[PDB]
């Protein structure tokens, strides 16, 4: 509530369950082969 | 020297825990070299 950023881009889409937690930047893994990869140095909130 | 990882070769490092965790490894192994430099130079500068 006290920080301030340049932008904010909001990314949306839907997927199952069991690849929920794999949104995390080391998770990515398998899905970032092919379809979705975070950055590394990713600064930002994963909200599903 | 390991310095406290998986592997003191470094190119093993990167083929053995992908880019999301070996830069963990990476950096202890940095950290220890350097370290070792650092006393190496240390030294050298009193026996000058």
């Amino acid at each position: 509530n006290d920080l301030c950023f340049t932008n904010v881009y909001a990314d949306s889409f839907v997927i199952r369950g069991d690849e929920v937690r794999q949104i995390a930047p080391g998770q990515t893994g398998k899905i970032a082969d092919y379809n979705y990869k975070l950055p590394d140095d990713f600064t930002g909130c994963v909200i599903a | 020297s390991n310095f406290g990882a998986i592997s003191s070769v470094l190119n093993d490092i990167l083929s053995r825990l992908d880019p999301p965790e070996a830069e963990v490894q990476i950096d202890r192994l940095i950290t220890g070299r350097l370290q070792s430099l650092q006393t190496y130079v240390t030294q050298q500068l009193i026996r000058a």
